[PDB]
């Protein structure tokens, strides 16, 4: 449904509250579920929109586009801005709205980790800690979460992909961040700009 | 050593080969489980005549496999005169607790935590004070990997000295490294060596 | 032999039928599945007398096939499924291709006349519980380093000698690969592998072997 | 050992011959007390088969039971043995004079038949020699290749108390794999032909002798239930026992349940075999108690299984072996007790079962005795392997110091001479 209403948004020969309608309705479908990889993709093509900044939840998918968790005021922001058929609540517990908040939550705990224990996720969601484990075991079942779970020790690990060779991927890294230091001597302060840019490189 | 003067190229039979037959399987039976096969290069007459006269150490080698004792007493005190004449008296001593320490080795293959009682029954101690003290010198000899239990009257066997990550064996290994270094460069001046003379 | 004789007549469905059933004595699916198939086909030709009889099999023979793909698929069983005497196929169809222990023993449960009156069904039954278990199973363990025997009792609300049994069972599938604490009753997964183990012995295999070779040269005469 | 589990109705209904002799032999070896009547139900079987040395054979053994029958509650038909005797050599003469005859007619078919049908008589006699000239005169002077199946079927049915199978296999394996079996048809197009099943029990026999008993289970997979016939050797009961056991001894749990449970053409030898059949159900769903229990129970019967009876010592303490590894497999910590309670054990006798295995199989633990648990242990092969390289590295110096010292003397090529 996003890729129908977002194509359906980029084209000319409709009417132009049509275009809009087919764009906002693609925002119902940026915010009701949580991010898939190509959904993610049509969502971050509809961050580059005009009229979606336009549209009035655009900084829900600003919000969605700079990864953050989402608290309960913009919630309750975009829940207002909810038709009432979107806004079901079928015996799942909290809606599918809801439940993908908690999805892109746990999803923007997961493009942040590297390991967090069941209970520091589940505080960090404001979750019980084997609910953190029951439903985060239910995201890696739906693969866009991604690791390893050790129930035992009680933390879910993320493939936490870090190692001497990924150092040394920072070494040649460490060649860009001398790059980046150049830029810290042109940057930081004016001062530090005029005196550095002399004496680091031309001394 | 004893090896070595074994394998000497002989037409005759001499003493000195004899007795360092004899001392040969003693020092294999203490140091090894069981008797350490000599090179297919050693003398004829090694087989011929020296291991049909050293009958006794052959015999007592033959007792040694079967991990009795008893039996090893019996077949010491049987050939005790030709132990004595040999004055190699004191090696098959330490042969028979040689053979002790086997069958208390024996014991870590198969059993974790295993009673004293139990020890003394099974490898012919008698009580479990002696099992104690052979269990507490093989653990300072650093014969077997084990911990003492006085209030169960228990033995527990680890068998773990080393997991491979210490400098310790990489030290070792660079000095067994350098070993083999050395003899390549030893090996590499006897092949130049022969390299020179050549045939005509 | 009846390629010897071609006469085309009604009750070609019901011999066909007796073939499934063969396979319903011998237990082969497989090949009863093509009759079921092929005889519900000639069903439809013919009327329902058994029509409805050879679906119900004809599903229990994709159960036990285990291929749930396409259950009604062809043309016409997606139609005739909606008979809802027969629904209850694709209920079972369904419970067990999604999986749902509940529901599908709900279904099983519920209706013993419609499915459980089926001898082939609830003889099979335990056989496509232990199927829909190990997968469920399997689905559980991918993310385990290490589980606890009865985090899985609860989770699969099975008896534990149960799970131990299946356990041994999926080794058997060579689908568990860790060890058991029988006495703990936990399971540990290799799940972080490494073939990587090998190679350095593997060289150093070689290299004793290039020993061998030069060391009965060079120490020979 | 006398086994009461045994049933002679069906091996006097079965079977008959040298065996219903040979198996109250083991009740002569081990079994007594079921021995008597048998003796004499098979001298009335020598009554007949034109056997006269092994009939006053059995009589005098049955002298020897009726001395021991003078503590425990025979026949010589003098006229019977002489007349038979004699009828036997003049039909001797009869048939060396109608070879005589037959060669004048030279009909290979009946020449070659005849050669048969005196091994037979031979066989009547107890003349294997004899037997095997005739057979050896019927080798190669048959008319097709049939008749050399036939031929070496006789051969084979000598072959059960021959058992020389350096060349009785050549006659087994001629009949196996020589004569192109039924001109490519399988005994002719699908097989009731009881020819292939007695290749089944020949190799069964022969390597039951030759101790190769995995080939031997896997000849006996795929017996026929079409004929299932012989009155001494093939009953599908016991040639059921036989494959079904070797299979189960022999055969890995992968074909246990890739070959046994899938296999068709011996079902119905499963069939005639429930506890065989429950025995497998409760090994392959690891149920080791029930199943070593019967086991051991018909181990006795298999024990008067004559030929097995060797064997079925050897191959119960594999079954029993593959039971433990099947127990040790699956797990990190197993606890003896449960398996006291899974083998009918104690933990002591047990673990010395276990260290038995230890000293090679597939035991790898640690058993704390202070506790007196097993804890299985996976031997880590990178510490094995860098272990066996640096003691490698070790036995690479020993030999440093061997062949330097060595060929500092020999090199040289001076060394104790002659004086």
């Amino acid at each position: 449904a996003a890729q129908r209403y977002n194509e359906l948004s980029y084209k000319t020969i409709v009417h132009e509250s049509e275009r809009l309608e087919a764009l906002k309705h693609a925002l119902h479908c940026t915010i009701l579920a949580s991010a898939g990889q190509q959904r993610s993709r049509m969502l971050a093509t509809l961050f580059k929109d005009e009229r979606c900044q336009q549209l009035a939840a655009y900084g829900i998918l600003e919000k969605m586009y700079l990864d953050r968790i989402i608290r309960g005021n913009q919630l309750q922001e975009f829940a207002a801005m909810l038709m009432p058929h979107q806004k079901a609540t079928t015996a799942d517990g909290s809606s599918i709205l809801d439940r993908a908040v908690i999805e892109h939550n746990l999803l923007s705990a997961s493009k942040l980790y590297n390991n967090i224990t069941f209970e520091e996720l589940g505080a960090l969601l404001e979750i019980p800690a084997a609910k953190a484990e029951k439903i985060a075991s239910q995201m890696i079942t739906e693969g866009r979460m991604n690791g390893f779970i050790d129930q035992i020790d009680g933390i879910v690990h993320f493939e936490t992909r870090e190692a001497l060779p990924t150092w040394d991927k920072q070494i040649q890294s460490l060649c860009f961040q001398v790059n980046n230091l150049l830029e810290k001597i042109s940057q930081t302060a004016p001062e530090w700009t005029a005196q550095a840019m002399e004496a680091q490189m031309a001394q | 050593f004893y090896e070595q003067a074994i394998t000497t190229p002989a037409m005759a039979v001499s003493h000195i080969m004899l007795e360092s037959y004899k001392k040969y399987i003693l020092v294999s039976l203490i140091l090894l489980g069981k008797v350490q096969q000599l090179p297919k290069y050693t003398s004829q007459i090694v087989g011929r005549f020296i291991k049909p006269l050293s009958n006794a150490y052959h015999e007592l080698a033959q007792v040694y496999s079967t991990n009795n004792p008893s039996e090893l007493r019996n077949l010491v005190n049987k050939h005790s005169e030709t132990f004595t004449r040999d004055n190699n008296m004191g090696l098959v001593k330490q042969c028979l607790s040689s053979l002790y320490k086997k069958n208390i080795q024996r014991l870590t293959k198969t059993f974790l935590t295993l009673s004293l009682q139990d020890m003394a029954s099974r490898v012919q101690l008698s009580g479990p004070q002696e099992a104690e003290k052979y269990v507490l010198h093989m653990i300072e000899d650093g014969e077997i990997f084990a911990s003492i239990n006085q209030k169960d009257g228990m033995v527990s066997f680890h068998d773990n000295p080393e997991k491979y990550n210490n400098p310790a064996m990489l030290h070792n290994i660079d000095q067994e490294m350098l070993k083999c270094i050395e003899l390549d460069e030893r090996l590499k001046a006897m092949d130049q060596e022969i390299t020179v003379n050549p045939q005509f | 032999h009846i390629k010897s004789a071609i006469p085309h007549p009604l009750i070609m469905g019901v011999i066909r039928e007796c073939g499934g059933k063969m396979h319903l004595r011998e237990g082969e699916f497989e090949k009863a599945h093509t009759d079921f198939f092929e005889a519900f086909k000639n069903y439809d030709e013919s009327g329902s007398p058994r029509r409805t009889t050879c679906l119900k099999y004809l599903v229990l023979a994709n159960m036990l096939m285990k291929s749930g793909i396409n259950p009604f698929d062809s043309q016409e069983a997606k139609p005739y499924k909606n008979d809802p005497e027969i629904l209850a196929m694709t209920n079972l169809v369904s419970a067990y291709q999604n999986n749902d222990i509940t529901e599908f023993e709900k279904i099983l449960k519920t209706n013993h006349s419609n499915i459980m009156d089926d001898p082939f069904i609830r003889e099979h039954i335990e056989e496509l519980l232990r199927n829909i278990r190990t997968q469920v199973l399997i689905k559980l363990i991918k993310p385990y380093t290490r589980i606890h025997i009865p985090f899985i009792s609860k989770e699969l609300n099975i008896d534990v000698a149960d799970v131990e049994s299946l356990l041994v069972q999926c080794i058997l599938d060579n689908t568990i690969h860790g060890r058991i604490d029988q006495v703990n009753q936990l399971l540990e997964l290799d799940h972080q592998k490494r073939g990587g183990a090998r190679y350095t012995a593997l060289d150093k295999w070689t290299n004793q072997l290039n020993s061998l070779n030069q060391a009965v040269v060079s120490k020979l005469a | 050992v006398e086994n009461p589990s045994l049933d002679l109705e069906q091996y006097a209904a079965s079977y008959s011959g040298l065996m219903r002799i040979e198996r109250l032999q083991f009740i002569a070896d081990h079994c007594p007390t079921l021995r008597v009547e048998a003796l004499k139900m098979a001298l009335s079987f020598v009554q007949r088969t034109f056997n006269v040395d092994m009939y006053e054979e059995i009589h005098r053994k049955l002298s020897e039971a009726t001395r021991e029958l003078q503590n425990a509650p025979p026949a010589l038909d003098t006229a019977w043995v002489e007349a038979t005797r004699k009828k036997a050599l003049l039909k001797l003469e009869k048939l060396d004079t109608d070879l005589k005859n037959y060669k004048g007619n030279s009909i290979k078919e009946s020449i070659r038949r005849g050669h048969d049908d005196l091994g037979d008589h031979y066989l009547d006699c107890g003349d294997l020699s004899n037997a095997l000239k005739c057979y050896s005169r019927a080798r190669d002077y048959c008319t097709s290749a049939k008749h050399v199946i036939n031929m070496c079927l006789n051969v084979i049915k000598v072959s059960v108390y021959l058992q020389n199978w350096s060349h009785v296999l050549s006659y087994v394996s001629k009949a196996e794999s020589t004569p192109e079996i039924a001109e490519q048809r399988g005994e002719r197009d699908s097989q009731t032909q009881a020819i292939l099943t007695k290749l089944k029990c020949a190799a069964g026999l022969a390597e039951l002798a030759a101790r190769k008993y995995k080939q031997a289970a896997k000849c006996l997979l795929l017996a026929s239930f079409d004929h299932c016939d012989f009155p001494e050797l093939l009953s599908p009961s016991n040639v059921a026992i036989y494959g079904g056991l070797c299979a189960l001894a022999t055969f890995d749990r992968q074909e246990l349940q890739r070959n046994v449970i899938s296999s068709s053409s011996f079902k119905l030898f499963l069939e005639l075999e429930p506890q065989v059949r429950d025995i497998i159900f409760k090994f392959y769903e690891s149920k080791y108690a029930s199943c070593l229990k019967m086991l051991d129970e018909m181990k006795d019967n298999l024990l008067l299984d004559m030929y097995l009876a060797p064997h079925v010592r050897t191959l119960y303490t594999q079954i029993r072996n593959r039971a433990l590894i099947q127990y040790f497999s699956p797990y990190v910590s197993a606890d003896m007790h449960r398996m006291a309670a899974a083998f009918n054990t104690t933990v002591a006798a047990l673990e010395d079962e276990l260290t038995q295995l230890i000293l090679e199989g597939l035991i790898s633990a640690r058993v704390d005795s202070h506790s007196k648990i097993l804890y299985a242990r996976d031997v880590d092969q990178r510490s094995t392997t860098f272990e066996k390289s640096l003691l490698m590295g070790k036995e690479f110096q020993r030999r440093a110091k061997a062949m330097m010292l060595r060929a500092a003397v020999l090199r040289n090529q001076i060394h104790v001479k002659s004086p």
